[PDB]
């Protein structure tokens, strides 16, 4: 049986979610501490977060695609 | 190289010196050769300085701000400063103890002021 | 030590002393009073020389 | 302490830390010292030249 | 309780993603932080998605508190059968904090409602 | 039959440790961030250390990644 | 037999999940050591040998994990 296993596929893989999440909040925690001591506003630290939050969420992105792969193909 | 100048006269003043170990705000801080940069504000402590082997100079500064620069010197500006051997044990008891029995007797800064001065006089009977 | 002339000394405030271009350069402690300390005790320093200069 | 909540600034409160180890220490060693710690000046605020009531606390 | 809830929340899912597609019709649409990099596209998990999972979130608010009332049976069994005077102080808190988490959760939704109307004007 | 079942769930498996690897690309960047508002740590310097950091935290994910793509 | 090779398996992942506290470790001591340094002076001395003690004690648990794995 391939059907039964294949289930188990996509909900195990989703536990990398919790490395996506926090990550998008570790950086904003930075951002909006270093903003406030004056006068990091336009780009600098605002043109970094989102550059640096891409390289967090490609790690959701790749793992969120092999457990989608295996409801399908 | 430490530039400990109070306001009355200078005990530092020129850079010969090795190693500085002062109390600060946070922790009982000690600067080495090429310290880091950090302007704490200094407690009442003992601020003894190594001169190079053990010949330390332990002076009682009253609090006042290390200033540490960037190239490697330590500027300790402190209001008094005198040595360990400069105090009585006899006449330091007759200060902590009227600063006990004025505080939380009155009101205004009566009550305040002698709530600082009975931690900086318990701090330094301690060390004899 | 005969003759002497009329010199004149600035003080910055508490708003100018953290506004400065190298004050992070040092380890100081933003939760306690460090900009409001620094403009204090300038005061009383500046006027102590002042006076004993004149 | 807390310094912060009364009207006592930095200059405030290392004139009185310095005033209390002085007299503190030894009694026999306070030969110029006691003119650093008493002082006989007045402050008056002025307005417009006319002037307030004169406070030397 | 539970039916009604989530239906109701749907409706009000789908009239914010309705009204900020009626405002890119006349003021441009964008919607999007650029700074020498690509790939913005990919990232659509908000405006349209996040009104699917802000629903679900705000709406879930009438279930979880009808399973908080729900669980004294178990007590009730346990406390006729140590002193049974803690169930009292236990269940007096758990409905006190479902009864305030009405005022967070609607707090919560208004202030969601005013990002989606902020960002359409700008 | 047991060997095709195990294959669809050993890629559910390997996929744990993207946690650390997600963490870890952000970990960076918050000190990053924090560091070059102090003045001024922004052309060069600063950013060598962290193009540098970001790759070789960003290792473990792409290993980790090929084993359970090789089923 | 089929039910002894199985366990052999999935004994030697399962003892594996100890990496995560082991890696830590190494640079829980490296990032205090990098940090300490800065503000003067120990670099070649005192924090130099309390750095290479604490990271052998550290490594003890990988070690000791991995003979585990490897002998089942």
């Amino acid at each position: 049986l391939v059907l039964a296993a294949k289930y188990i596929g996509a909900a195990i893989a989703t536990i990398g979610l919790t490395g996506a999440g926090i990550g998008i909040a570790i950086v904003f925690a930075a951002l909006i501490n270093g903003t406030s001591r004056n006068p990091s506003l336009r780009n600098t630290l605002f043109p970094f977060a989102i550059l640096g939050f891409a390289l967090s969420e490609a790690t959701g992105l790749f793992c969120l695609m092999i457990s989608f792969l295996l409801l399908y193909g | 190289k430490v530039s400990l100048v109070a306001p009355h006269q200078a005990i530092f003043t020129n850079k010969e010196v090795s190693q500085v170990n002062l109390p600060a705000s946070s922790g009982e801080m000690g600067v080495l050769a090429n310290h880091v940069p950090t302007v704490e504000e200094l407690a009442p402590g003992v601020v003894e300085v190594i001169e190079s082997s053990g010949t330390a100079s332990k002076y009682f500064v009253s609090g006042g701000f290390a200033s540490i620069l960037p190239g490697s010197k330590l500027s300790i500006s402190t209001v008094e400063a005198h040595p360990l051997d400069a105090f009585s044990s006899e006449n330091i008891k007759s200060l902590l103890a009227e600063a006990q029995k004025n505080a939380s007797s009155a009101d205004e800064t009566v009550a305040a002021e002698a709530a600082i001065e009975i931690e900086v006089l318990e701090a330094l009977q301690a060390a004899v | 030590g005969v003759a002497f002339e009329p010199s004149v000394f600035p003080s910055f405030s508490p708003i100018s002393i953290e506004e400065s271009p190298k004050l992070s350069e040092f380890e100081l402690e933003e939760d306690q009073a460090i900009p409001t300390s620094l403009s204090q005790i300038s005061l009383t320093n500046a006027i102590l020389n002042a006076m004993a200069e004149g | 302490s807390s310094w912060q909540k009364a009207g006592i600034s930095f200059n405030k409160y290392l004139a009185i830390a310095a005033r209390t180890v002085q007299r503190s220490l030894k009694n026999d060693l306070k030969v110029a010292a006691e003119k650093r710690y008493i002082s006989d000046a007045k402050v008056q605020k002025l307005e417009k030249v006319s002037t307030t009531d004169l406070a030397s606390n | 309780i539970y039916i009604i809830g989530i239906s109701v929340s749907l409706w009000i899912g789908l009239t914010i993603l309705g009204l900020f597609l009626n405002k890119a019709v006349f003021f441009s649409l964008f919607v999007p932080s650029g700074t020498p990099l690509p790939l913005v596209p990919v990232l659509v998990l908000i405006e349209l998605l996040s009104y699917t999972a802000r629903a679900i979130s705000l709406g879930l608010r009438l279930a979880a508190n009808t399973l908080s009332g729900h669980l004294l049976m178990s007590i009730l069994g346990n406390l006729v059968k140590i002193f049974g005077l803690i169930p009292l102080a236990g269940i007096f808190a758990i409905v006190i904090l479902e009864f305030a988490i009405a005022c967070i959760q609607a707090y919560v939704f208004a202030i969601l409602t005013s990002s989606y109307l902020k960002d359409s004007i700008y």
